[PDB]
């Protein structure tokens, strides 16, 4: 998983 | 009671510092690498902003990724334009509170041409005397203005969101003036500016693509930005992306 995907999936 | 425009004001991220080290040799390579480091951190902010943007997370995750990967440079250059407008009236490039580039610091290899391209974006804000709320609505529409020629996975959701923020730009225009007499003229001017951003940013993107692929220049990119460019670049060079234009262009 890319860093962008991880950030989009992170709760916030 | 709460309006979409008031929410856009509240979610707009705070401006980042660069942490630039002035003791080092002013060289084009060092400057480009410092700017890319700042750019990677601004892109992280922009992703957090998009998550908070009403409607955006209703898109399929692959569409959220596509829109951010395709539009990141438009978003960054538009906001650099706004900062340079508000802080210097378009005379200097106001990258960060601790990184302001004036005309003579621009006199650097490769740098001068790209720097003039960035100032032209700021000069359009001066010409049109863009308001903060018009800027925020336009910035949303840049996130939503470059798509695959083959379409998106949640196309119906996308079309709904995009139409919602086109309507919101109209509301920002009415809020600005008071004589509604110029409301259509204003909407025409600002949508022409949106359409023109594709060309104004295209040269920045080509230069970025060159400095990314040509490892000889020794320009550094941070990890998330490199990942984004590596996905964006082949789609852009192949002609598989299209801009969503308001006017016959
Ligand atoms: C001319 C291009 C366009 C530049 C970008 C213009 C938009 C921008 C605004 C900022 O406030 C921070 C960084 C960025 C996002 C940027 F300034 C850097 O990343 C460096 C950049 C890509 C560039 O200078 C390079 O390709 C150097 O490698």
């Amino acid at each position: 998983p890319s860093l962008l995907k991880k950030l989009l999936l992170a709760p916030a | 009671f709460p309006t979409l425009i008031s929410l856009l004001e509240v979610i707009e991220p705070e401006v980042l510092y660069s942490g630039y080290d002035s003791t080092l040799p002013d060289t084009s390579t060092r400057l480009m690498s410092t700017l890319n480091r700042l750019g990677g951190r601004q892109v992280v902010s922009a992703v957090k902003w998009a998550k908070a943007l009403p409607g955006f997370r209703n898109l399929h995750l692959d569409d959220q990724m596509t829109l951010l990967q395709y539009s990141w440079m438009s978003l960054m250059a538009f906001s650099l334009g706004w900062r340079s407008y508000k802080q210097s009236n378009g005379n200097m490039l106001c990258f960060a509170p601790d990184l302001v580039i004036n005309e003579e610091r621009m006199q650097l290899p490769y740098m001068y041409d790209q720097c003039q391209q960035m100032l032209k974006i700021s000069s359009e804000f001066v010409r049109l005397q863009v308001s903060y709320d018009e800027y925020l609505c336009m910035k949303v529409l840049l996130l939503l203005s470059t798509v695959p020629k083959d379409g998106l996975k949640s196309q119906a959701v996308f079309d709904e969101i995009r139409m919602t923020y086109i309507k919101e730009l109209g509301k920002a225009i009415v809020k600005r003036e008071g004589n509604s007499s110029q409301n259509w003229q204003r909407f025409y001017q600002l949508t022409k500016l949106l359409d023109s951003m594709h060309e104004m940013v295209g040269g920045l993107l080509q230069f970025c693509f060159y400095t990314f692929v040509n490892k000889s220049l020794s320009v550094e990119f941070p990890e998330m930005l490199a990942e984004i460019i590596s996905n964006q670049l082949p789609k852009f060079k192949a002609g598989s992306v299209k801009p969503l234009l308001f006017h016959q262009k």
